[PDB]
């Protein structure tokens, strides 16, 4: 699947990549066909995927952290690693 | 120092605007 129709990938300032819905006249940080693509939640993930809204992003200062578009929120901890030692429990 | 900040996407129209 490419991108439905209105839809354009773009870059921001600092090259990292967001979309561009033309027919409603908004954009996000998320592609769209990850709404069919992406796991929906942490129980839905393999390997070192990461669930429908989630991000991985790269500091120089702080190193690797983590975008939830969910809930507009950041975070250091690996939600993935969260999970495990939550359902460890 | 600590995790940076969430941004915000573009504006859709600042974004067609400043294509010139
Ligand atoms: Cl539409
Ligand atoms: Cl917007
Ligand atoms: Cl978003
Ligand atoms: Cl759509
Ligand atoms: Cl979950
Ligand atoms: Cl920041
Ligand atoms: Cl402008
Ligand atoms: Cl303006
Ligand atoms: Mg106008």
């Amino acid at each position: 699947l490419p991108l439905p129709e209105g839809w354009e990938e773009a870059r921001d300032f600092d090259g990292k990549v967001y979309y561009i819905d033309h027919r409603n006249r908004t954009t996000s940080w998320i592609d769209p066909r990850d709404r069919y693509t992406k796991p929906l939640t942490f129980a839905d993930c393999i390997s070192d995927e990461l669930p429908l809204g989630w991000e991985e992003a790269y500091d120089p200062q702080v190193g690797d952290y983590f975008i939830d578009h969910n809930t507009k929120t950041t975070q250091i901890e690996d939600p993935r690693v969260q999970w495990r030692r939550e359902q460890e429990h | 120092i600590i995790v940076p900040s969430y941004r915000p996407t573009p504006d859709y129209e600042t974004v067609m605007r400043q294509m010139k």
